[PDB]
């Protein structure tokens, strides 16, 4: 079993960088892609990128320059830091897990191809709200 | 020698036709009233007054010209009519 | 007029590239093709390469393969078609007197040539 | 001597109407003890043919509709894609309708090899040519012609196998005339060919020249397999009165690069009886290259051809990239299609190849190549 | 948007944009009160685990919107659905699509 816990502030000013720290327990962080979700109330999910080892990370163009993603592999921890909070920041976050995959339509050596993801299990939530 | 006959009066046809004028520029909008007819009730429009510019011999200039053209001969588009081949072939 | 005009001497620092230019003019250029030759100082003659004027088609020998492109530009209604002879990496050896003769026939003759370019580096 | 031939032919550009159709059976009589000195370098029927062909062509394009007000500003953003290299491109342009004072703004989708920037970009050949549209129901399709010499004259035949290109032939026949010529127009592999008998045969007009190429001819024939995956749906837009362009409207997915596969296996040991051929002639220790390609066009570069009616144009350089001493996996050749193609090394009549609506397939034969040698070589 | 059926019936949920290219929809589920559930990828491989009951449309379709097939219906799937589309034709999509919510009538 997969179990991830997520532990934040709970409350953050604007302008001043948030900490969500992420603890997974069953697996180790180094044989998984760790994702990271944020649901703003009442609306559909967003995802704000994913990490990895050997560099293999894509965040969320909007979300470029403020979100970052960290691994610490000894304490098997991932944490965030989101740079900026605005009130539109007020929302549940997800840490989950993606497994990959590739949907091939083509050659293959042309490069016809592109890698999806998906969130095989889920964690618990945390919604983090901005004061201003 | 009907087969024959009809292939060499086509082709006479189109030999006679080859030299002359293409009126590919004739294939506008053109403005067109009743000519002053009283009013015949039906068979008013078999005669239509139509508007047009055309192109003159510089090619930078046109000119609003007029002429009458039958209502089998155009096809409104109130008053915007075009030649009925505009759409189906050219005219020489 | 068959005139196979060639562009003026060039200098070149080693490791950069270079082209020359050989403006063809006054007979069917497409029918004839057009062999670059390069000569050395002092000694005889190289063969770079010919260039089909038609389809553009290069053919250099083992030693140039790699370091020359052969092209041919065609001017409006085929009046002139000015043949470059690009070198990609220049050395010492590359120093000579480059000409552009053109194949008249099956023979190989060269019966017209350019004035020559002397590249030097 | 020389004289003009007709065609034997059993809505192509090859048209069979103005020459007469074939014999229910060919009249072949065999020569015996006649030795006849044959140099198909001289040949005067592949000139005829050359011309005729060339004849063919020009008819078939002249009545259909000349795209003259194509060569305009063309705003060209890029096809939806999430893509390295944008192929395809999304060109918008004021086009004349049907009445001469008014203007439609409609789209198309153009190809990189048909459009030169000034996101303003406008047709290759308006620089250059006029245009001219090929007819949609006339096909590109091969069909095979037999060239028949007319009374007073005779066509010899030399049935010899292993028959160098020039020289005497021991078995001579003589033919009403030929078989199937078939005209593929192509380049680097000659398709749909005679096959020969015995062996591989190389034939060049000097084999010490460069200048001049060789013409290989195949026992088995290489199959080669295109698709363009693409859909490409065909839109008319009338561009006059009673005249019509057809444009690359959209394409349904799988926006995917075109392709035609080779055997490994099969392509395999084929060069391998080719350069058991060539060094027959060029000794039997040489070792033997083969190379990407020169340079040049971009006719020549590839291996250009007609596929389904769109003008593919084949990398190539996986099949001749090998080296030979003396002692189902399949090569996928990546293709370009092109619209704009200058036939016959013209220039001044160009041709817009229609799109082909729906998925389009090669299944044909490499029988032959045609290679030029590197030159230098001094020992 | 909303959509009620009743228990033992067939309920389609359509999500996102018609299709333009090879396309994978990975089809959520989001509990009241509960964090979102993986129910299908790839248009049709459900993960361990999750019912064989639901099915969706295959990608190899071309301008038709996915579609999620919920046959014999119970109360457990009163939720909401999302579904995460990729296709080749158009760049990664970072939200997810427009939910719809399944209600049974019980
Ligand atoms: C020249 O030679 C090359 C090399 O051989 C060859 O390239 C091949 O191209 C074909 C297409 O022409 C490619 O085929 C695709 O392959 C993938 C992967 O299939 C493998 O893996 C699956 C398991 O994931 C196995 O079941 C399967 O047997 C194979 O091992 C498939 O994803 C593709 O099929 C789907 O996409 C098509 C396009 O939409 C659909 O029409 C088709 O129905 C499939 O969709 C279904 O499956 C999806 C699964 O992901 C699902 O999501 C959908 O909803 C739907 O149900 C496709 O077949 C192949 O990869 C290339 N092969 C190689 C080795 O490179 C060229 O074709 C060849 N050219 C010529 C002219 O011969
Ligand atoms: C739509 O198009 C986008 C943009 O092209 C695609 O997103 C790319 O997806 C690929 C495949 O996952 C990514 O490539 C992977 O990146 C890693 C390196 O990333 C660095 O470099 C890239 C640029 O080169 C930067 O963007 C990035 O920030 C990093 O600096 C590698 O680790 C990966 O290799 C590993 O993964 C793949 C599959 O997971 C394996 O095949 C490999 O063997 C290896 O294990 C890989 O190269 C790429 O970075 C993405 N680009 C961007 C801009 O995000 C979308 O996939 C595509 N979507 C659809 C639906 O078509
Ligand atoms: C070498 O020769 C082979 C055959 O020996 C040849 O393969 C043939 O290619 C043609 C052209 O692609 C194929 O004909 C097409 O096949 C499908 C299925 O029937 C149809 O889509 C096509 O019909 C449409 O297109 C025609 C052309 O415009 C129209 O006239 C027609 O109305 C339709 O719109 C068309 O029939 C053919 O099936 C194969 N195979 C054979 C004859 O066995 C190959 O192309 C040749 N290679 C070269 C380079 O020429
Ligand atoms: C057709 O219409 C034109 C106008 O488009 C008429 O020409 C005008 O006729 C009046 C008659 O009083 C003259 O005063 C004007 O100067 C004319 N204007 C022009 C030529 O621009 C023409 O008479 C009409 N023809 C008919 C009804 O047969
Ligand atoms: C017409 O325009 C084409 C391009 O559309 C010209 O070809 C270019 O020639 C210039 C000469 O300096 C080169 O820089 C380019 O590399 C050539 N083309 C491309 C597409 O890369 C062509 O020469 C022009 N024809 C004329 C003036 O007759
Ligand atoms: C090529 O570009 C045109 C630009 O107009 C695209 O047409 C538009 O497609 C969108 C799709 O959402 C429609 O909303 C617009 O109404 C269309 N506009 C017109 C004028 O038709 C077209 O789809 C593009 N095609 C490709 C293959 O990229
Ligand atoms: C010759 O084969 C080589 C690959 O073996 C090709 O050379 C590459 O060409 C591309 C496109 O111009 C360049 O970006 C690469 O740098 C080249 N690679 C090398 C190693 O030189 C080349 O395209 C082939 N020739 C032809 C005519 O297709
Ligand atoms: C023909 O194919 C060859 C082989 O794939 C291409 O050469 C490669 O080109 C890429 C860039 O497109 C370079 O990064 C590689 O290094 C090249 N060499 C290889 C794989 O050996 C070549 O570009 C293609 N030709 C054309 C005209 O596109
Ligand atoms: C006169 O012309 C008009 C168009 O201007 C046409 O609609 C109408 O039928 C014609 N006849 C009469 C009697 O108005
Ligand atoms: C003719 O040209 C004038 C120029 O101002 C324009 O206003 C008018 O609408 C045109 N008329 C027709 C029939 O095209
Ligand atoms: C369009 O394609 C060109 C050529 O590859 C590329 O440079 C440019 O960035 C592309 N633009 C967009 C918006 O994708
Ligand atoms: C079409 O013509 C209009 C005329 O105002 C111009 O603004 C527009 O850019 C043109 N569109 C093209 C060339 O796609
Ligand atoms: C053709 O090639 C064969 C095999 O090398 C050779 O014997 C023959 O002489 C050649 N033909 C001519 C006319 O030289
Ligand atoms: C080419 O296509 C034919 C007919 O579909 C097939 O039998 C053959 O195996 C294919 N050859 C290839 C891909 O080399
Ligand atoms: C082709 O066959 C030869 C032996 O005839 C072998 O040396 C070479 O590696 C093969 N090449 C392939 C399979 O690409
Ligand atoms: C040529 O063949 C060799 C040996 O198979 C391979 O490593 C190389 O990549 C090939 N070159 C190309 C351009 O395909
Ligand atoms: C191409 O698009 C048409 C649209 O009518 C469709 O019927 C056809 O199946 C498509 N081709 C392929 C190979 O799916
Ligand atoms: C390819 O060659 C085989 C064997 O000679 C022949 O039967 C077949 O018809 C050919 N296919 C073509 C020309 O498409």
């Amino acid at each position: 079993q997969v179990h991830l816990q997520e532990s934040g502030p709970g409350l953050v000013k604007p302008s001043e960088t948030l900490s969500l720290t992420c603890n997974v327990s069953g697996t180790l962080v180094r044989d998984n892609y760790w994702s990271w979700i944020r649901q703003p109330l009442g609306k559909q999910p967003e995802w704000i990128g994913y990490v990895h080892d050997s560099g293999d990370t894509n965040y969320n163009p909007s979300l470029k320059s403020r979100v970052h993603l960290s691994l610490d592999k000894s304490k098997n921890l991932v944490s965030l830091r989101l740079t900026g909070v605005t009130a539109a920041d007020s929302a549940i976050y997800y840490c989950a897990t993606t497994k990959h995959g590739r949907r091939i339509y083509g050659v293959v050596a042309f490069k016809e191809w592109f890698t999806y993801f998906y969130m095989d299990v889920w964690g618990k939530g945390t919604s983090v709200t901005v004061s201003s | 020698m009907v087969e024959q006959m009809h292939t060499d009066i086509i082709s006479l046809w189109d030999q006679s036709l080859k030299p002359c004028v293409k009126l590919t520029p004739l294939c506008v909008t053109l403005q067109c009233t009743n000519v002053t007819n009283n009013i015949t009730d039906d068979m008013r429009g078999e005669l239509k007054n139509c508007s047009f510019n055309m192109t003159t011999e510089l090619r930078d200039k046109k000119q609003k010209v007029y002429s009458l053209f039958y209502r089998l001969d155009v096809v409104q588009i109130n008053k915007e009519y075009r030649l009925i081949n505009c759409n189906t072939s050219a005219i020489t | 007029q068959v005139q196979l005009l060639q562009s003026g001497a060039a200098v070149t620092k080693p490791g950069a590239s270079v082209r020359v230019s050989c403006e063809a003019s006054g007979y069917n250029i497409r029918d004839y093709f057009i062999h670059w030759w390069r000569q050395a100082p002092g000694q005889g003659l190289q063969w770079v390469g010919w260039i089909n004027p038609k389809t553009g088609q290069p053919n250099n020998p083992r030693q140039f393969q790699g370091r020359v492109s052969l092209t041919r530009h065609a001017s409006w209604d085929f009046d002139t078609y000015s043949f470059y002879m690009d070198l990609k990496a220049l050395r010492s050896d590359d120093t000579a007197v480059y000409f552009c003769a053109r194949q008249r026939s099956d023979y190989w003759d060269f019966d017209v040539w350019g004035s020559g370019t002397q590249v030097t580096v | 001597a020389e004289t003009t031939l007709f065609c034997a032919s059993d809505h192509n550009v090859w048209a069979t109407h103005a020459c007469v159709p074939t014999d229910p059976n060919p009249q072949e009589i065999h020569l015996e003890n006649v030795t006849e000195e044959f140099n198909m370098w001289k040949n005067n029927m592949v000139e005829q043919m050359h011309t005729d062909i060339i004849s063919l062509w020009d008819q078939s394009l002249k009545p259909c509709v000349k795209l003259t007000p194509l060569c305009v500003t063309l705003q060209c953003t890029n096809v939806t894609n999430n893509i390295m290299r944008g192929e395809l491109k999304n060109c918008s342009f004021n086009m004349t309708t049907e009445l001469r004072d008014k203007k439609q703004k409609v789209y198309s989708l153009f190809y990189r090899l048909d459009v030169v920037q000034i996101k303003e970009y406008r047709l290759i050949n308006c620089n250059t040519s006029a245009i001219t549209q090929a007819c949609p129901k006339v096909s590109f399709e091969p069909i095979p012609i037999h060239y028949c010499a007319p009374a007073g004259f005779a066509i010899l035949k030399c049935k010899d196998k292993k028959f160098n290109g020039t020289g005497p032939c021991p078995s001579v026949s003589t033919v009403q005339c030929t078989h199937g010529i078939k005209p593929v127009v192509s380049t680097q592999l000659l398709l749909n060919g005679s096959l020969a008998e015995e062996e591989v045969m190389i034939r060049s007009e000097n084999i010490t020249n460069n200048a001049k190429n060789i013409l290989v001819q195949f026992n088995t024939p290489v199959q080669i397999n295109c698709t363009r995956p693409n859909n490409n749906t065909r839109k008319s837009i009338r561009i006059g009165p009673g005249q019509a362009f057809y444009a690359t409207g959209d394409i349904i997915g799988d926006i995917r690069q075109a392709h035609c596969n080779v055997s490994k296996a099969t392509w395999n040991e084929t060069l391998g009886k080719v350069v058991k051929q060539l060094r027959k002639h060029f000794g039997n220790n040489t070792i033997i290259r083969f190379a990407n390609s020169s340079g040049g066009d971009l006719e020549v570069t590839t291996h250009s051809f007609n596929c389904g009616g769109e003008f593919f144009y084949c990398n190539t350089s996986g099949l001749f990239n090998s080296t030979w001493i003396s002692n189902n996996d399949s090569i996928t050749l990546p293709c370009r299609i092109k619209q704009i193609i200058n036939m016959w090394q013209r220039i001044g009549q160009a041709m817009y190849a229609p799109p082909i609506q729906g998925v389009i397939r090669c299944v044909s034969n490499i029988t032959g190549l045609i290679l030029t040698r590197d030159g230098g070589s001094t020992n | 948007t909303f959509v009620s059926v009743a228990p033992g019936q067939t309920a389609r949920i359509t999500c996102g944009e018609e299709s333009l290219g090879s396309r994978s929809v990975i089809w959520y589920q989001q509990r009241p009160g509960q964090a979102p559930s993986l129910i299908i990828y790839n248009n049709n491989d459900r993960p361990s685990g999750i019912p064989d009951r639901f099915s969706g449309s295959p990608g190899s379709t071309f301008g038709t919107t996915a579609t999620l097939t919920i046959t014999s219906v119970e109360a457990g799937d009163e939720a909401d659905y999302y579904c995460h589309i990729w296709d080749s034709r158009r760049p990664t999509n970072w939200v997810f699509g427009e939910g719809t919510t399944l209600i049974v009538l019980s």
